[PDB]
RNA sequence: AGAACCUUACCUGGUCUUGACAUCCACGGAAGUUUUCAGAGAUGAGAAUGUGCCUUCGGGAACCGUGAGACAGGUGCUGCAUGGCUGUCGUCAGCUCGUGUUGUGAAAUGUUGGGUUAAGUCCCGCAACGAGCGCAACCCUUAUCCUUUGUUGCCAGCGGUCCGGCCGGGAACUCAAAGGAGACUGCCAGUGAUAAACUGGAGGAAGGUGGGGAUGACGUCAAGUCAUCAUGGCCCUUACGACCAGGGCUACACACGUGCUACAAUGGCGCAUACAAAGAGAAGCGACCUCGCGAGAGCAAGCGGACCUCAUAAAGUGCGUCGUAGUCCGGAUUGGAGUCUGCAACUCGACUCCAUGAAGUCGGAAUCGCUAGUAAUCGUGGAUCAGAAUGCCACGGUGAAUACGU
């Protein structure tokens, strides 16, 4: 059952169900389901809470978001004392790795403003 | 995010200039045009002055700076801000 | 414009049917271009109507497709004087296609658990004259039935026609004299 | 046709080769069963659909070859290849099935893309000032 | 699956040029050997170019150029190399090249 | 247009032969995966400093008969403008206008 | 002044061209530059006489030049040395053993580019260009062709401003796509600057060029109608 | 049309002036190849292989450096100084060439009306007559269907046989590329002024000049390119040339053109399941190989692409599932690892993959394309192409509403 994330369903298959319960996407969710002996073809809503508890427990070893987003805090913080320009753009959210920024940009580079066409 | 070609190297062009300088314990600005280069153990403790296409800008090379190509520390370009115009009068 | 009148083309049948009323129902149910799903969307809907009553599978479908369906339409024309309208009688083919279009827009936003439930309930709802396009059929036919009292630029057309051979009555016209 | 009467069934750039005879009722497709070639697909219920009409799911025997197209277009093509072939009860059989719609081929031909566009015919839009 | 005895390809740039050049190779192949195979048509190749119709501007119409590359089999039932030497030599018409090989 | 990029390309093919030939896979042999426990050390990582201009990665060509600012076409040795120009006069062989 | 693309988008669809050779793959570029070079350098060598069409051709193992003239044997020289020299340079540029034959076109004593030579002289000498284009078309229609179009441009008559003018006669279709029809663009300078004539000439709508082949190549000239085909 | 420098205009730094390139004279090194090194690289030094080419062995070409003229070179200006070239109206349904006539003539008439059309097509008719252009045509292509080839294509019966044309073998069959056949608004009926022709009607693979494409007049617009290219007047020619490195267009504040894929459920997911067409590969790609999370990697049989490989083609199909909740849609950013062409991927480049996770609920003013293989939508290949695609270009999957009326 849904509890966590943005793509956990209610009464759909197991493959997807571990993928926003933090620390596990598709690749691990395949290996986890097998390890408890659970099918890659049951809907998770049909199980006891104690099979969800066994699955959850095998997710919980891998990096959850709380510690990921601290790594990204220390990442920006280290980079900005360098002045490594790639790193200055990563902080602000500026598509730098191989991308254009003159696009439809608002969510990253800021909202609508009074300037000539 | 981007690994620096498949097997190990050092950058041959920066190696011959740096190697002779790290022996002398130089920290003086090393006049460099060769900006397609990486940072390595042999390069720590140096100050590599990096032509930008107008003049050289000094980059102090240190242990914290591994995982990068030279030239990004010092300006690659200027930014675009949020308030400017060229248009005016003056007599 | 147009140098000639041009009619409809031949439309091909689909791998699950040989009846036309079925094939034309799957067709304007088509989105993303993929009819081979729409085949099922029509037959899964029709079984749900058929469980609601067993006399037919067609119970709610046949009168929804009459009741949300127009008969007449009004265009607006004026090149001088005052503002006027000209009603026209239109083809069954477009009467039908407004009605089916409006059934499939209304049912897909109806928000029930299967597209089968959504369509059987939205035909069940318009069949009884209390669904969502009963209002749209009633307003559009009222306006076309009413503007039959007007004609393109009437005030100069009433002198212009009787000078160049024509009638002394009051009649609707296709952007010309009356 | 000097061994079996034959239908060609070319529709939508797929062609159903269909060799008909009297028999025990069965179908062979692609030197196999309907279950091998069209296993777990709606296409199997289509290919019986002309044989149910002429009541020949049990006494017409058939040999079937199909290449070109995709999943619906081959199913559609075999539906034309059977009714094409069916001449060998009456010389009017293939005339009448066409009159009923099963040899009737759709009004679609090849057409080539044109240049200066974004699609076959679909010019770019303008919204400039 | 009946295989071939020898491997031959005739290569040309348009549809008149392949028919005449082939018709002449097939004539040489009878005139210098007994045992001859008529030509299979093979899937002809088509190259797509788009260029601009004008030196600068416009977008509405542009230009598309085609070049076809035509393939004939010919071959010969007899595998006799002397016939293929003669075949490729005496083909000097309509600017087709025939490519020879053994096997 | 403009001769300096055409001038660069003409010098480049003799300079490809001179610098790059002896130093093609040498990058890979001395540094990358071919250097499997052999090389990878400083006393051999100074050997490739001549080739940089000679490299295939700067061998852009453009229009092989005049020069042109981008929009080159590799199958003709020609460009957009110059292809159309040669076709008007019938100089190009096998050339259809598309219709099928 | 829209100037519809007057011949390029009209070829190879039963309309012959001034090259006939086969290439494909990535080496088509090496064969075309070589074909431009041999077109440029060879006609300059036989420039002693006027010349009406040029055809260069590459079949299996050879290079064959066809050239068309207002009189035959004239670019071929005397003895045979003159023509062995023409074959020396055709091999040298293409890099294959060389052939040349002499042939003439339909209506040989008339051609697109000899009209533009006639119109250019008056302009080169800065006198008598107001009836010259018209007399060129008159002579041209007395020597052959079923229709002719002439368009002249320049700082014409030596003027201190530009002029477009043209002259058209008879039957010259412009959406035509069957039979070769002969075209030349002159470019030249004199004291005041550049002049030019665009000369379209029209011989025939099925006369001249190739015709569409009237058979498959598949049944003809085949002494044995099988390899096996299951019939043995 | 594939932009790290190169590209390439731009900008800065080195460096030289017959100069990247031709010929002609002068000097040092052969070019080519292997190989260590300095400097940024240009460039140079040293090692080792070679001293070829022609000849007065004067001397020079080839590549590279050096130098001098003649001369090469010039995205040099000027597009009211120009040539070549092309966009518009528009598929407007008209325009023009020769010539007569009516008026003193400018100029018309035709080239304009009615009805009909892709049509100067066709009935009627006035000063227009004769002819060309647009349009019709030849044209390539498709559609069944005839027709031939019979592999690198196919398989009704038959063999080897796991039942795969892989191969003994077979020609009923698609099937590929080509001769083409068939369909002409020809017929019948309605409509239409008698009438062109439109619509209906029918057999048939197929009817609206069968389906597709080709296909666009004279020409004003001082329209746009001197920057493909041509070129004078006319300027530099230690340079408005040229060798070398690095930086930037692709910044980011946003607005704007175009297109892509989402916002759903006609869809996504999970598991199970299916069929292509076409084409590209001679410095190349490429089975097997060993390595690889996957992309790919180096080696290589092989290849010339209906033979070998890109390629598991995807959407779609089967079942179950989902309820407007940013979800069961979407998956940007970012941490972090793995890859490509090349000393060298940081800003400017491309692809693979692991974890987390936002914008976006069909968008206002504005606004276009489309009549059916279209429109819509999903994958594919190709042009381009050092390296790589969301586009374009072409293909194939699944494939629609309607065309009253101006």
């Amino acid at each position: 059952a849904r509890i966590a994330g943005i793509n956990i369903p209610d009464h759909k298959h197991a493959v997807i169900a571990l993928t926003s319960i933090y620390g596990v996407g598709k690749t691990r969710s395949k290996a986890i389901l097998a390890a408890a002996g659970i099918a890659e073809d049951v809907k998770i809503s049909e199980l006891s809470e104690g099979q969800i508890d066994t699955l959850r427990d095998e997710v919980a070893k891998f990096v959850v978001e709380g510690d990921l987003r601290r790594e990204i805090s220390m990442s920006i913080k280290r980079l900005m004392d360098l002045g490594c320009y790639r790193g200055l753009r990563h902080r602000r959210g500026l598509p730098v790795r191989g991308q254009r920024t003159k696009t439809n940009a608002r969510t990253r580079k800021g909202p609508r403003k009074p300037i000539k066409k | 995010p981007r690994s620096l070609k498949k097997g190990p190297f050092i950058d041959l062009h920066l190696l011959k200039k740096v190697e002779k300088a790290v022996e002398s314990g130089d920290k003086k600005p090393l006049r460099t045009w060769s900006r397609r280069s990486t940072i390595f153990p042999n390069m720590i403790g140096l100050t590599i002055a990096v032509h930008n296409g107008r003049q050289h800008v000094p980059v102090f090379v240190t242990d914290e700076m591994v995982g990068h190509k030279l030239g990004e520390f010092a300006p690659t370009r200027t930014y675009r801000g949020h308030a400017a115009d060229k248009k005016a009068k003056k007599k | 414009p147009r140098r000639r009148v041009i009619g409809q083309r031949k439309i091909l049948p689909d791998p699950k049917f040989g009846s036309e009323l079925l094939a034309k129902f799957v067709n304007i149910l088509m989105v993303d271009g993929k009819k081979s799903t729409a085949e099922s969307i029509v037959y899964s809907a029709l079984e749900t109507l058929a469980q609601r009553s067993g006399k037919s599978e067609l119970e709610a479908f046949e009168v929804a497709l009459e009741n949300v369906r127009p008969t007449v339409e009004v265009k607006s024309r004026r090149v001088g004087g005052s503002t006027y309208q000209v009603p026209v009688e239109v083809r069954p083919v477009r009467r039908n296609a407004l009605a089916m279009r409006w059934i499939v827009e209304a049912a897909r936003k109806r928000g029930d658990k299967s597209m089968a439930l959504r369509l059987a309930n939205e035909l069940s709802d318009a069949a009884e004259n209390k669904g969502t396009a009963v209002k749209k059929r009633e307003d559009v036919h009222r306006m076309a039935e009413a503007n039959k009292a007007f004609a393109h630029y009437r005030w100069l057309s009433l002198r212009s026609f009787s000078h160049q051979a024509g009638a002394s009555s009051k009649q609707p016209a296709l952007g010309y004299l009356n | 046709a000097e061994n079996q009467y034959y239908g060609t069934g070319r529709r939508k750039s797929s062609a159903a080769r269909v060799f008909i005879k009297p028999g025990n009722g069965k179908i062979v497709i692609n030197q196999r069963s309907l279950e091998q070639y069209f296993g777990r697909e709606t296409a199997r219920m289509v290919v019986r659909q002309p044989l149910e009409l002429v009541d020949m799911v049990e006494k017409l025997d058939l040999y079937i070859t199909v290449k070109g197209g995709g999943i619906s277009g081959q199913a559609g093509a075999i539906r034309h290849g059977i009714t094409r072939a069916l001449m060998e009860y009456d010389e009017s059989l293939r005339s009448e099935l066409r009159k009923a719609g099963f040899v009737t081929r759709d009004a679609r031909q090849v057409e080539r893309k044109k240049v200066g566009l974004r699609k076959a015919r679909r010019r770019p839009q303008f919204s400039k000032r | 699956m009946q295989n071939q005895r020898i491997r031959i390809r005739l290569k040309a740039f348009d549809h008149r040029l392949i028919d005449q050049a082939t018709a002449e190779i097939v004539e040489t192949a009878k005139r210098t050997g007994a045992q001859v195979r008529g030509p299979i048509p093979l899937p002809t190749r088509k190259e797509r170019f788009t260029v601009l119709i004008s030196p600068h501007v416009n977008k509405d119409a542009r230009d598309q150029y085609e070049i076809r590359t035509h393939l004939r089999l010919v071959d010969i039932v007899e595998p006799t190399e002397k016939t293929v030497d003669a075949l490729m030599r005496l083909d000097l018409a309509a600017g087709v090249d025939v490519q020879i090989s053994l096997g | 247009a403009k001769q300096s990029m055409k001038a660069r390309e003409v010098k480049r093919v003799a300079l490809a032969d001179k610098y790059f030939a002896k130093r093609a896979e040498l990058k890979a042999i001395i540094s990358d995966v071919n250097a499997s426990d052999e090389d990878r050390w400083n006393a051999v990582l100074k050997l490739q400093t001549l080739p940089r201009d000679s490299s295939p990665s700067r061998q852009r060509n453009r229009c092989r008969q005049t020069g042109r600012p981008h929009g080159f076409l590799r199958k003709f040795g020609l460009s957009r403008i110059k292809v159309r120009e040669a076709a008007m006069r019938g100089e190009i062989p096998g050339l259809k206008k598309a219709s099928w | 002044g829209q100037k519809v693309h007057p011949n390029g988008i009209r070829l190879g669809i039963v309309k012959p061209w001034n090259s006939t050779w086969f290439a494909n793959t990535k080496e088509f570029a090496d064969n075309l530059d070589s074909d431009f070079k041999v077109r440029q350098y060879l006609t300059k060598e036989l420039a002693k006489a006027s010349v009406s069409r040029i055809v260069i051709e590459r079949p299996a193992k050879s290079i064959r030049v066809t050239i068309h003239t207002a009189r035959p044997g004239i670019v071929i020289g005397k003895k045979g040395e003159d023509v062995e020299k023409l074959r020396k340079v055709v091999a040298d540029i293409a890099g294959v053993p060389a052939q040349i034959n002499i042939a003439e076109v339909r209506k040989p004593e008339l051609d697109a580019k000899l009209v533009a030579d006639s119109i250019t002289s008056q302009l080169e000498r800065r006198v008598m260009f107001r009836r010259a284009m018209k007399r060129a078309v008159q002579n041209a229609m007395r020597l052959g062709a079923k229709g002719i179009k002439v368009e002249v441009s320049g700082r014409l008559g030596g003027a201190e401003i530009a002029r477009t003018e043209w002259y058209r006669e008879g039957r010259v279709p412009l959406h035509t796509l069957r039979a070769d029809i002969d075209y030349n663009t002159s470019e030249a300078h004199t004291t005041y600057g550049v002049i030019g004539v665009k000369v379209w000439i029209f011989k025939g709508e099925i006369l001249g060029g190739m015709a569409a082949v009237e058979q498959p190549e598949k049944p003809a000239a085949q002494p044995k109608k099988q390899q096996r085909k299951g019939r043995k």
